[PDB]
């Protein structure tokens, strides 16, 4: 019964957080990248290919 | 006309607390603001809007859990407050932008 | 009887390092919070 | 009266001079240590007298905190040292004294 | 030049707790990698123990 959420305003709603919910996205994607040093994506990334 | 007469130099806004603490007294008052534009600036407008938005309140107030503004509204619903106001404090140059408010010693946390 | 002596002392160098970086910079974010506390003034203003 | 008594009183305003409370303006009173008996006179001051105290006691945990003193100027002279809290407390403990003392009968 | 870097640090960079926290991670990357060089370079530079030794004795 989501129907209650669907409005004009909630619709206002979700594009005021959509630049946050995007970078928190970006943070997310780097952060496992660096964390695991994703050999896949880190290639890419000039100065961080140490092979 | 001629000699002697000056103009206004700017005010320096600090941002800082002073807290006259007093258990003799029943409600406490509480004083909050940044630092507004002042008078000449269009930005008040907008600025206004923003506080109306949130507006004011006072127990006497006809509908309480009804109320438009949220801060209103949960302030009437769990008594957080006697009252409190939005204002908008406009000198040159600078001013006050900010609410104050009266309330239950045990509420001054929930309330800000 | 030590085959990990060379590569803790790696380790150290970098431990000394990031301490000396992490360190003062840790006490300058607990100076600045203190801030407050460390700069109040009282004054005391009782009737009569 | 004479040397005797000096001495023992010079002996004193040596100790307090090095208990160092004087030293945050505190006031040998207020450094008590608060238990029943204490917590009940600590009740029983007027309304100055308390306001006082927790002046006093704010301003050394203030200063207890960075580790500052206060100005020799405005240490407290012993002399000058108020024991504004004993009298209360004498009562309080003469107060418990006789419930202790019915409660063996 | 030099008010205006902290200044446009946080403008650009700093209020959003989303950027403040993209620029850490970002800037925990190339950290990483560039304090692991120096580092290094610098537990070389005191010794010179092992490594070119490899020169040596291989090479084939």
């Amino acid at each position: 019964m989501l129907t209650r959420f669907l409005g004009p305003r909630y619709r206002q709603l979700a594009r005021n957080w959509v630049p946050t919910a995007q970078l928190w996205g970006a943070v997310g994607a780097v952060g496992l990248v660096w964390a695991t040093d994703w050999r896949l994506i880190l290639d890419w990334v000039p100065y961080i290919n140490g092979k | 006309d001629e000699d002697a007469v000056p103009t206004l130099s700017p005010c320096r806004f600090t941002g800082s607390q002073i807290c006259h603490r007093e258990d003799g007294l029943p409600l406490a008052h509480v004083a909050i603001a940044v630092e507004g534009p002042g008078w000449a600036h269009p930005d008040n407008v907008a600025l206004q809007v923003a506080n109306a938005i949130i507006g004011h309140y006072d127990c006497t107030y006809g509908g309480g859990a009804h109320l438009s503004s949220p801060l209103a509204s949960i302030a009437a619903t769990n008594k957080l407050c006697q009252s409190f106001q939005t204002f908008n404090i406009c000198y040159a140059d600078t001013g006050l932008l900010g609410a104050h408010f009266v309330c239950d010693h045990m509420s001054i946390d929930d309330m800000m | 009887a030590e085959p990990e002596h060379d590569h803790r002392k790696r380790m150290g160098l970098k431990m000394l390092l990031m301490m000396g970086l992490l360190l003062p910079l840790v006490y300058a974010m607990k100076r600045h919070k203190w801030s407050v506390l460390k700069s109040r003034k009282l004054a005391y203003r009782p009737p009569k | 009266v004479s040397a005797s008594s000096r001495w023992l009183e010079g002996i004193r305003k040596w100790y307090y001079n090095a208990a160092g409370f004087n030293k945050l303006g505190l006031m040998r009173d207020d450094t008590i240590h608060e238990n029943d008996d204490v917590k009940e006179a600590i009740r029983r001051l007027p309304e100055n007298l308390y306001d006082d105290r927790v002046f006093r006691i704010k301003r050394a945990l203030d200063l207890s905190m960075r580790q500052q003193i206060l100005p020799k100027e405005q240490w407290t002279k012993y002399e000058e040292d108020k024991s504004y809290l004993e009298p209360y407390l004498k009562e309080v403990i003469r107060e418990r004294k006789e419930r202790e003392e019915w409660a063996k009968k | 030049v030099a008010p205006t870097l902290t200044a446009r640090l946080y403008s650009l960079l700093f209020r959003r707790t989303s950027t403040f926290a993209l620029t850490i991670v970002v800037g925990a990357l190339f950290f990483e990698r560039a304090f692991d060089q120096g580092a290094d370079a610098i537990y070389e530079h005191i010794n010179e123990g092992k490594l070119w030794k490899h020169i040596k004795h291989k090479y084939e």
